[PDB]
């Protein structure tokens, strides 16, 4: 919901650039997830990256293998935690 | 009624939470809802001694110093965890341990070397490397499931009895 637009701009057989629209309000940081398409929970990797990218590296990706991309934002509001929805994506087969 | 501060730390996605949650509330949370601060508070019995945990689940990778060096400073007790389907996870175990000695200035902090997600088939990380990691520190190692609960309140409880013999 929250970050947009969601994009795979670069690829190597290992690797991923993805790009995202940040949102209007201000956050603390993104969380990216990958895993394979229809893992089990728990099934996936993540790291983080700060509220000011819009960027981010995924490594060490299995060639050929369909991937789930999922980001995350989260923040401080004076509604209290900012914790929208986040947006995925299928990258490779 | 004695007090121990625990405080779990680790890279994104591992299972602090859902470690922490297991053990205060007996159950499994299977949704990610990546953490900003929580903080738990519970009275238990422990080798049969009654205590409060006061327990810090934080936000994984931290970025910023300033806040991380708040929280490695009131701990007590620290959780130490990665998931063995993630290698990085593991690397990055020495980076959290380094600036905990860093702020403590101190080599012998309590602390326990947890390997969450042990119910998963495809693992990347093997006991033996864990094991030895644990072993060159000189702390337990225990292998934990949040979705299992095997090794949940071991982790937790063991972390108390470090601290209790410090
Ligand atoms: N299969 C399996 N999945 C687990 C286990 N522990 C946690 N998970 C799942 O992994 C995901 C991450 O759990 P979570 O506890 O939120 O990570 P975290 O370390 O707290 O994450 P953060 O707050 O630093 S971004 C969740 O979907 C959770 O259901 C486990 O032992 N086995
Ligand atoms: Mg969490």
């Amino acid at each position: 919901s929250v970050p947009t637009k969601l994009e795979v701009v670069a690829a190597t057989p290992t690797s991923l650039l993805i790009s995202w629209d940040a949102p209007a309000v201000t956050v603390f940081f993104y969380v990216i997830t990958y895993g394979e398409t229809g893992h089990g929970v728990g099934a996936f990797q993540a790291f983080k990256v700060p509220g000011s990218k819009s960027t981010a590296t995924i490594s060490g990706l299995k060639p050929g293998v369909d991937y789930t991309i999922t980001v995350y934002a989260r923040g401080y509001s004076k509604q209290g935690p900012y914790k929208p929805s986040p947006i995925s994506i299928n990258y490779r087969t | 009624m004695t007090e121990y501060k625990l405080v779990v730390v680790g890279a994104c996605g591992v299972g602090k939470s859902a470690l922490t949650i297991q053990l205060i509330q007996n159950h499994f949370v299977d949704e990610y809802d990546p953490t900003i601060e929580d903080s738990y508070r519970k009275q238990v019995v422990i080798d049969g001694e009654t205590c409060l945990l006061d327990i810090l689940d934080t936000a994984g990778q931290e970025e910023y110093s300033a806040m991380r060096d708040q929280y490695m400073r009131t701990g007590e007790g620290f959780l130490c965890v990665f998931a063995i389907n993630n290698t990085k996870s593991f690397e990055d175990i020495h980076q959290y341990r380094e600036q905990i000695k860093r702020v403590k200035d101190s080599d012998d902090v309590p602390m326990v070397l947890v390997g969450n997600k042990c119910d998963l088939a495809a693992r990347t990380v093997e006991s033996r490397q864990a094991q030895d990691l644990a072993r060159s520190y000189g702390i337990p190692y225990i292998e934990t499931s949040a979705k299992t609960r095997q090794g949940v309140e071991d982790a937790f409880y063991t972390l108390v009895r470090e601290i209790r013999q410090h």
